[PDB]
RNA sequence: GCACGGAGGCGAAGAACCAUGGAUUUCCGAAUGAGAAUCUCUAACAAUUGCUUCGCGCAAUGAGGAACCCCGAGAACUGAAACAUCUCAGUAUCGGGAGGAACAGAAAACGCAAUGUGAUGUCGUUAGUAACCGCGAGUGAACGCGAUACAGCCCAAACC
RNA sequence: ACUCGUACGGUCACUGAAUCCUGCCCAGUGCAGGUAUCUGAACACCUCGUACAAGAGGACGAAGGACCUGUCAACGGCGGG
RNA sequence: GCUUUACUGCAGGCUGUCGCUGAGGACUCUCACUCCGGGAGGAGGACACCGAUAGCCGGGCA
């Protein structure tokens, strides 16, 4: 497919958004990234 | 158009007018087809002016017959902002009474006659 | 004595003879050849327009509106229906021609608000009314001690909620006794029976 | 039940509607202002997808390219002729009145100016039989006597395209083919064929009509199907 | 900030924090120069209107809101131990629109008939009464009264 | 919509290449045409009734029906004695 | 769901009547209205269309 502009720019947000829970919030919070999507198991909007 | 029965020749109009612009300086005139209404009814009327170019004609339909019963002379205009000015007015005027005319009594007199003889 | 006025007045009382029947032959050939809505220098019926409230004065408008003559153009059931509920022809709307007329009115002028209309004649197939609005944003209607009740927030859209003279007959708020138990103070109050 | 076809129809979607894109143009005759100062010459002899029949393509003196009903028996440079002092011959178009009975015309107008409506498919032709300075007879291709405006122009000659009917389409591709060019559904379903609920002649155990095949002019659509108002049936009698 | 880490920083030049007022406030969005799945193309109140210096110059409308409110459109399941009028119900749902509340409102009223009451909503009652109805099932007010709150006015025309 | 179309058209149906053929039936039903007479609603009109009105009756009579006819490659029928 | 000469209705078609609608049981005209024509103008014309109502038909539909 062709993406857009404006596609790419929220497909670089869902990946981005797919990241970790930083190593020290655990500690910063005495102790999940509910949005762990997967490019297989899982489906973006558009 | 419709409550008009007969045509005012260019010429005679203008005689018409004329008598009507000395008649508000020197005799009295009314301005405004309530206030010609009331001239006919109450008398006080000599010559009334009507215009032709009136949309609704209702505003005037009835100045003919009303005059007619009246005995009042009537004469017809072209325009209707020339009818206005005549009068006096910086606006236009559907209809126009000369209340008592002034140094013209003479051409309005003879005004009214042409318009008789004119059927 | 009389008034110019009283003298149009006794016309319309006869649309159909004399001098104004001629004039309305005349009249809704041109009329039938102009829109649905059409602005007009001045009001057909100048006592009644006055009547009602007009005024020859900045911010005050009139508008001639065609609407069509008969009952209600009603589309017949697509689904199941008792007997009562199957008719089509003899249906007619709960609104008068002439709210009809007044609405069409106030949506071609958004800014405008109806004062009140009258009737101006019909043919065979439609209805003419002539619409009296005002602009309540013009100051010259602003500072008029007789009109500015108009320009209240209140007043807003009035005609679209019965608020007009028309409207108001209409609703079955002319009588105020018996037979009105129904319709006041509004119909939806008393549960859409009247 | 159901809408049955004939009702389909009317909504005019894709499958019933003439493939009018693709169409060439609407043979109408010329607009002329009077005089007859008019002619133009044949250009091309085209074939013309809304008739299957030919038309020709020509230019007028005053620049003017249009395609043309075409009659029989009109070549390419051929000049044509077309007002109230036109010539009598193929191709020529000219009000009834200056057209000589006994002569076979074509693409003849209801109104005159409308552009011709009768006679004007392949091979047909109208026969312009009385005159009048009131009525111009002319017999259409049916049989009809039609009452006309002497001042209604035609033109003379058969239409082109004659004989077409003769040969047998031999196969359902033949039709097919064809009926791609028209505004019509095809083939053709019968409707004893069909459920009860698609025709009013559908259902059964073996396939026939319900009831009788004629129907009255005065029912309604969903119903108006089979022999409509038939004043009579069969071929015995 | 939630958020309790690491590094570092700010605060007596009175920070944090709270209140009021102001600044900033990307793009799409009624979305308004034109187009578009939040981007793009070459000056913009697009569109409909009022006024008009007739120039978008001055203005209006559009869309939102928990329900409430007003004006239109308007079922069926169901009940009637079937069912068609009736009922469910002017309900559900749909179209249009206002406000902080709407709507109504100073009698061409009432009609305890009177030597009487005196704008309008609403609450209690009148009353399941009067009235409707395959006179079946069902449906169903008002005047008056006791309260709440109270407030009465402007045009058109005559004559100018 | 059909239709940039016009009876050599296109709509609505039945049968279903070719070959040899396709009889009898119009009473019923359908469709269609005609029709002296009969039947046939409302408005307007006339009479009675009502200081008006409700209402009753009369005159006139459209399509339709009765009645007559045409039609089965129209629904269908083609027996007992 | 489907059928029909089941019951009751509802669209639709035909037909009368009223409005639009005008001049002089049969008729002429033109001015509304309709259509053709770029226009001038032609054809049609108080009919048709449309609004209202009445009778008939009316498993097309509920
Ligand atoms: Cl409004
Ligand atoms: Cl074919
Ligand atoms: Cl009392
Ligand atoms: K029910
Ligand atoms: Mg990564
Ligand atoms: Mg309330
Ligand atoms: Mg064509
Ligand atoms: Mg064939
Ligand atoms: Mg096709
Ligand atoms: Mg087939
Ligand atoms: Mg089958
Ligand atoms: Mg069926
Ligand atoms: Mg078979
Ligand atoms: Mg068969
Ligand atoms: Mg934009
Ligand atoms: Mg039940
Ligand atoms: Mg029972
Ligand atoms: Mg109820
Ligand atoms: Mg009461
Ligand atoms: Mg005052
Ligand atoms: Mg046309
Ligand atoms: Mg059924
Ligand atoms: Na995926
Ligand atoms: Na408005
Ligand atoms: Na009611
Ligand atoms: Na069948
Ligand atoms: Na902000
Ligand atoms: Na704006
Ligand atoms: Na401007
Ligand atoms: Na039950
Ligand atoms: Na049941
Ligand atoms: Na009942
Ligand atoms: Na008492
Ligand atoms: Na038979
Ligand atoms: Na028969
Ligand atoms: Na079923």
């Amino acid at each position: 497919g062709k993406k857009s502009k404006a596609t790419k720019k929220r497909l670089a947000k869902l990946d981005n958004q797919n990241s970790r829970v930083p190593a020290w919030v655990m500690l910063k919070t005495d102790r999940r990234n509910h949005k762990r999507r997967h490019w297989r198991r899982n489906d973006t909007d558009e | 158009p419709v409550y008009v029965d007969f045509d005012v020749p260019a010429d005679l109009e203008d005689d018409a007018l004329e008598a009507l612009e000395v008649a508000r300086d020197t005799g009295a005139v009314k301005k405004g087809t309530n206030e010609t209404t009331k001239s006919i009814e109450r008398g006080s009327a000599e010559l009334v002016f009507v215009a032709e170019d009136v949309q609704p004609e209702e505003i005037v339909m009835h100045i003919p017959e009303l005059a007619d019963e009246k005995g009042v002379p009537f004469i017809f205009v072209e325009q209707q902002d020339d009818l206005g000015h005549a009068a006096g007015l910086e606006v236009g005027s559907a209809a126009a009474a000369v209340t008592d005319a002034g140094e013209a009594d003479a051409d309005v007199e003879d005004i009214a006659d042409k318009v008789e003889e004119l059927r | 004595a009389r008034s110019a006025y009283s003298y149009i007045r006794d016309a319309w009382e006869n649309p159909g003879d004399g001098q104004l029947a001629e004039l309305q032959w005349q009249r809704q050939q041109e009329w039938r050849n102009e829109g649905a809505v059409e602005r007009i220098e001045r009001p057909t019926r100048l006592d009644k327009a006055r009547s009602q409230g007009y005024k020859a004065k900045q911010g005050v408008i009139v508008a001639r509106v065609s609407v069509r003559k008969g009952s209600a153009r009603k589309r017949r059931h697509k689904a199941g229906r008792r007997s009562k509920r199957q008719g089509v022809t003899r249906i007619t709307r709960r609104k008068d021609i002439q709210r009809v007329a007044e609405e069409r009115a106030s949506r071609t002028f958004p800014n405008l608000r109806v004062l009140n209309s009258y009737s101006v004649g019909q043919d065979g197939r439609q209805k003419w009314h002539e619409v009296i609005l005002i602009d309540p944003n013009h100051p010259a209607i602003q500072n008029d001690d007789d009109l500015s009740w108009i320009c209240a927030d209140d007043q807003a859209d009035r005609v679209f909620r019965g608020l007009t003279g028309a409207g108001r007959r209409n609703r079955g708020l002319s009588g105020k006794g018996k037979g009105s138990e129904k319709t006041r103070p509004s119909l939806r109050s008393n549960g859409g029976k009247a | 039940g159901r809408r049955i076809q004939g009702q389909r129809r009317g909504r005019g979607t894709s499958t019933f509607r003439a493939p009018s894109h693709r169409y060439k143009a609407d043979l109408e005759h010329r607009k002329v202002e009077d005089g007859d100062v008019i002619a133009g010459t044949v250009v091309d002899i085209e074939h013309d997808p809304a008739r299957s029949a030919p038309v020709a393509a020509v230019e007028f003196e005053d620049g003017d390219r249009r395609l043309i009903l075409a009659p029989e028996g009109v070549g390419v440079g051929d000049e044509l002729q077309v007002g109230v002092s036109a010539e009598i011959a193929p191709g020529n178009t000219l009000p009834l009145a200056e057209i000589p009975e006994g002569v076979p015309v074509c693409n003849v107008e209801s109104s005159p100016g409308d552009g011709g409506k009768f006679a004007r498919a392949s091979g047909v032709n109208a026969q312009l039989l009385t005159h009048d300075r009131n009525v111009a007879v002319v017999k259409l291709p049916s049989g009809e006597m039609k009452r006309l405006d002497p001042q209604c122009r035609a033109t003379i000659g058969v239409v082109a395209g004659g004989g077409r009917t003769d040969k047998p389409f031999v196969k359902a591709g033949n039709k097919h083919h064809k009926m791609k060019a028209r505004g019509t559904k095809w083939p053709n379903v019968r409707g004893v064929a069909m459920n009860a609920v698609d025709h009013p002649f559908g259902g059964g155990g073996r396939q026939h009509p319900g009831k009788p095949k004629s129907i009255s002019r005065n029912a309604p659509p969903g119903r108006k199907v089979g022999d409509i108002a038939s004043k009579r049936t069969g071929r015995g009698g």
